[PDB]
C-alpha cells in the first residue's frame, strides 16, 4: 500500500481560481498572464481526466464559500481533489479580488474530520501566489 | 485506527516562503507554465513529487527576471513542495 | 515578468 489508489470512477475535481481584476478598493495590480495559466491548467488537468471547474476573479468571500460548498459534495468515486489558486498572496495568505483570506481557512475544509469522503485521498492545493517582498538576486554557478 | 486530519495534503507554492513569485504577462507565471510542461511531459511516467522536482529545477534554471527596473532585475525563484502525503502519487 |  505504497501508492494512493487512483482508479476510483472519477480522478477527482479540479478547481481553477483564477483571480485577474482586482476591486478598485484594494488596489492590486491586474495579473496579466493569469488567463494563459489558467487555460493552460485546463487543459493539462484535462488531459489527467480531472472535472475542471474554472472560477475568475472571486471576491474572498466567494472563495470561502466555493471551498466550504465543494468540500461539502461526495467525493466517494473521486480519487483525489486538487485546487489551484491564481491570485496574489502573501505569507500564508491569497487575496479575494477584495481582501486577503487565510489559506489555512480555505484548506481546513477538507481535513480529515470535515470532508470525509477524501479521507486517506490526495488532497492537493497548487498556489501561483507571493508569500511575501523579498527577491532571490541568485547566485553564479 | 486513526489517521491525522492534517494528512494526505499536498501544497505546491509556486516560491519559497516570503519571496516574491514572478507572472509574465504574455506566457503566464514560471511556475504554472513549468507545472504544466512538466505534467505533459511525465504524469505518465513519474511520481508525483519527482515531477514536482524537475518543476522545481526549470523554474530555477530557465527563468531569470528581465526589468527596466534595476531593483527588480536579473531575479531567480524557486517553488517551495509541502508534503503532508503518506504514499506516492501517479496520475496513471 | 511582473511580481505577485
Ligand atoms: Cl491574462
Ligand atoms: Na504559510
Ligand atoms: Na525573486
Ligand atoms: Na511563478
Ligand atoms: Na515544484
Ligand atoms: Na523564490
Amino acid at each position: 500500500d505504497n501508492s494512493y489508489k487512483m482508479d476510483y470512477p472519477e480522478m477527482g475535481l479540479c478547481i481553477i481560481i483564477n483571480n485577474k481584476n482586482f476591486h478598485k478598493s484594494t488596489g492590486m495590480t491586474s495579473r496579466s498572464g493569469t488567463d494563459v495559466d489558467a487555460a493552460n491548467l485546463r487543459e493539462t488537468f484535462r488531459n489527467l481526466k480531472y472535472e475542471v471547474r474554472n472560477k475568475n476573479d472571486l471576491t474572498r468571500e466567494e472563495i470561502v464559500e466555493l471551498m466550504r460548498d465543494v468540500s461539502k459534495e461526495d467525493h466517494s468515486k473521486r480519487s483525489s481533489f486538487v485546487c489551484v489558486l491564481l491570485s496574489h498572496g502573501e505569507e500564508g495568505i491569497i487575496f479575494g479580488t477584495n481582501g486577503p483570506v487565510d489559506l489555512k481557512k480555505i484548506t481546513n475544509f477538507f481535513r480529515g474530520d470535515r470532508c470525509r469522503s477524501l479521507d486517506g485521498k490526495p488532497k492537493l492545493f497548487i498556489i501561483q501566489a507571493c508569500r511575501g517582498t523579498e527577491l532571490d538576486c541568485g547566485i553564479e554557478t | 485506527h486513526k489517521i491525522p486530519v492534517e494528512a494526505d495534503f499536498l501544497y505546491a507554492y509556486s516560491t519559497a516562503p516570503g519571496y516574491y513569485s514572478w507572472r509574465n504577462s504574455k506566457d503566464g507565471s514560471w511556475f504554472i507554465q513549468s507545472l504544466c510542461a512538466m505534467l505533459k511531459q511525465y504524469a505518465d511516467k513519474l511520481e508525483f513529487m519527482h515531477i514536482l522536482t524537475r518543476v522545481n529545477r526549470k523554474v530555477a534554471t530557465e527563468f531569470e527576471s528581465f526589468s527596466f527596473d534595476a531593483t527588480f532585475h536579473a531575479k531567480k525563484q524557486i517553488p517551495c513542495i509541502v508534503s503532508m502525503l503518506t504514499k506516492e502519487l501517479y496520475f496513471y | 515578468d511582473e511580481v505577485d
